[PDB]
């Protein structure tokens, strides 16, 4: 039954991605639930790019969830719907998982004696909110975030990954409404506290880095440049093409030289349609800074 | 067993949930802990047992010396499985736990369940081993987590400890494959073990 | 006739898990009373 | 937990107690003492009413090695709630001389007991401070 | 009979019937702690 699913996955996979698939079958059998989680974890991190995920995840999430950490279950589902460009699909799978955790805790709590399951709750709701924002059902999203915020404060502490996921959703909503100041401020909190998960790659830094820089350029009160440099996002990478021109704007501000600033911006006005229309802001900002 | 105080170290690393012993290994170990405690009490009433953790960053005293299975099980009924073994820290602390005693004639013994490989420098544990033995603390390893996914490095350490002591250290090997954890332990020396006393 | 045997071993272990639980709950009533 | 901990008032009796406890365990000259501090809380002014020595062993080879007898802190608390119910677990004092990163770990163990945030009262019993030898 | 699974069932019947009882004892005891807390 499951073995048939594993064989399909191996045939489509690369020889290099064969040993990850072969480890799932044996470890499940061997009832090593530690390795069952480890093998899986490697897979979702990077082989989420490939469609391999659809067949392996959904089946494993709907079958053999109970065994591994709950956190590990919701982490894979997250990976699957990242690359998913369908919202009917996304909404379905969430509602289904939520029901499963509810059952699971009836046994598990006594069995281990102690084991949290409230981790999975919050993350589900954070994902659902976000689904609604992209669907541009902004109103639903607003009240779900608010509720999470209240819930969260009753807890003294949560994982890095929990507050990083709250923050990520909130930052998305703010750039949608083009509340530039609030996007940037919440984005700072996100960087500091960041998931130890390595889903965040160099390309994901770059994507986030264009928006963060735009919000602060058009401001007249944002002066958190020193914090920016030191944060992972610009720390590891400065030497891409996005960070050639954009970082030079940034430098030009800091040295407080308007002659350089003028030169760069004219070229960037044709290329960038955000900078074309916000000319007035860019000049005001540099003035107040010096 | 006569005039003996034995602290059980329960280790509920992330390899405690491994379903190798039915239904899970974690629940298999409760049965094991109940097994050891009742047997040693009935044999000698001066036998006492406390319960400490090998898990988390810093150990937790759940229970003191007792001839009460209720006191041990209440603490056991609620425990985390996401803690992790830190053997080196644990060894020095177990000794400290052992200074208070129903009476001093009782021996110093640790029985420790092991569900995961060592998480510490190998070389350090040899040095700690020889600090324990001056004060005559002997340490019996029910081994089954080291030989899941790593080679057996425990033999070196058991040899180092072994000296004339109130009791001797023992290596008792239990196969990690299904056989029910309490069941191997009942067939292993636990009360058929012996010292140099 | 095979399945009933194989099932008998699963129920045997279930006897013990129930009995351990019961003992803790009996202990708890005894402790609460003395304080009353 | 609770976030109301805006003021700390300190009975002089507490102060007197902290040296007394230090000397009766025969801890001295970089041997540390941990005791419970009892008093009122879930209130802005934390009122430290009393303190009491606990079983504590200090290891110098590994500074992250210590003993605390966890059961005892429960038991003692039970007795004093009977004497006066207003006293509750509110944290733990250290004798200093200084704060450490081991006191962070120690904090964590008291956090479980405490339904407030555990108050760490650093009583320097030696009193080398020119002013206040007590930090909260 | 000679057949030994015939005898075997008689042991299995008792296990099943004790299991039902251990669940009823379990619920009641949990209830009883609660009642004493209301007194307390």
């Amino acid at each position: 039954e499951i073995d048939t699913i594993l064989s399909t996955l191996r045939m489509e996979a690369d020889p290099s991605l064969h040993p990850l698939f072969e480890q799932f079958e044996k470890f499940y059998e061997e009832k090593l639930w530690f390795q069952l989680s480890e093998s899986l974890t490697k897979f979702f991190d990077d082989a989420k790019s490939t469609p391999l995920r659809l067949r392996l995840y959904d089946n494993f999430v709907s079958k053999f969830y109970d065994k591994i950490n709950q956190l590990s279950v919701v982490k894979y589902l997250l990976a699957s719907l990242k690359d998913s460009k369908d919202f009917d699909e996304s909404l379905k799978y969430l509602d289904d998982l939520k029901a499963q955790f509810q059952e699971l805790d009836s046994k598990k709590q006594r069995n281990n004696g102690s084991k949290d399951h409230g981790d999975g709750i919050l993350l589900i709701d954070s994902e659902i909110a976000r689904t609604y924002l992209l669907k541009n059902d902004l109103v639903k999203a607003r009240d779900l975030l608010d509720d999470l915020e209240k819930t969260l404060d009753k807890k003294d502490s949560i994982p890095l990954r929990i507050t990083n996921s709250f923050y990520s959703t909130n930052s998305q909503y703010f750039k949608f409404k083009n509340d530039f100041n609030s996007f940037y401020y919440t984005s700072l909190l996100y960087l500091s506290t960041l998931e130890p998960s390595t889903s965040i790659t160099l390309a994901e830094r770059q994507q986030l880095a264009y928006d963060l820089s735009i919000s602060a350029l058009l401001g007249d009160k944002i002066y958190n440049f020193g914090e920016l440099l030191h944060h992972p996002i610009m720390e590891t990478i400065v030497n891409d093409s996005n960070y050639d021109w954009l970082f030079q704007l940034l430098n030009a501000l800091t040295v407080g030289d308007f002659d350089k600033f003028d030169s760069l911006i004219k070229v960037q006005i044709s290329k960038i349609p955000i900078l074309a229309q916000h000319e007035s802001f860019l000049r005001q900002k540099i003035c107040l800074m010096t | 067993m006569v005039l003996e105080a034995t602290v059980l170290v329960i280790d509920n690393s992330e390899y405690s949930r491994n379903g190798d012993f039915p239904r899970t290994r974690f629940e298999a170990q409760i049965d094991s802990v109940e097994f050891i405690f009742q047997a040693k009490r009935n044999s000698n009433p001066e036998n006492t047992v406390g319960l400490i953790s090998g898990a988390g960053a810093n150990p937790r005293v759940l229970s003191t010396f007792t001839a009460e299975f209720g006191k041990i099980l209440a603490g056991l009924h609620d425990t985390q499985i996401e803690g992790k073994l830190h053997m080196a820290t644990a060894l020095q602390i177990a000794q400290l736990t052992l200074k208070h005693r129903q009476n001093k004639v009782q021996h110093q013994r640790i029985v420790a369940f092991v569900c995961s490989p060592i998480s510490d420098s190998r070389d350090e544990l040899i040095r700690l081993a020889k600090t324990l033995k001056k004060n005559n603390v002997a340490v019996d390893i029910i081994n089954f987590g080291e030989i899941e996914q790593n080679t057996e490095l425990l033999d070196e350490f058991i040899a180092a400890v072994n000296n004339p002591q109130e009791e001797t250290s023992h290596l008792l090997t239990v196969t990690p494959g299904p056989r029910l954890l309490y069941e191997n332990i009942a067939s292993s020396p636990i009360i058929l073990e012996e010292g140099s006393s | 006739t095979q399945e009933l045997q194989t099932r008998a071993k699963l129920l045997d272990n279930e006897i013990r898990i129930f009995r351990s639980e019961l003992q803790r709950l009996s202990h708890e009533n005894n402790v609460m009373l003395e304080k009353i | 937990m609770s976030l109301q901990h805006e003021k700390v008032t300190i009975a002089p009796l507490v102060l007197l107690s902290a040296l007394d406890h230090y000397e009766r365990t025969q801890t001295k000259e970089n041997k540390r003492c941990v005791g419970v501090i009892l008093g009122d809380a879930n209130s802005s002014t934390i009122r430290v009413t009393n303190s009491f020595a606990l079983p504590f062993e200090e290891d110098e080879k590994n500074s992250d090695v210590w003993f605390l007898d966890h059961n005892y802190i429960e038991n003692m608390n039970e007795m004093c709630k009977k004497i006066n119910a207003k006293e509750k677990l509110i944290g733990w004092y250290h004798s200093g001389p200084k704060l450490r990163a081991s006191d962070l770990k120690i904090n964590e163990l008291f956090k479980k007991y405490t339904q407030n945030n555990p108050l760490l009262l650093i009583v320097d019993v030696k009193q080398q401070g020119v002013g206040l030898p007590t930090d909260a | 009979e000679q057949e030994a699974h015939n005898k075997a069932l008689n042991q299995f019947k008792r296990k099943l019937l004790e299991h039902r009882r251990y669940d009823d004892q379990l619920k009641q005891r949990r209830q009883n702690i609660r009642d004493l807390e209301k007194l307390y």
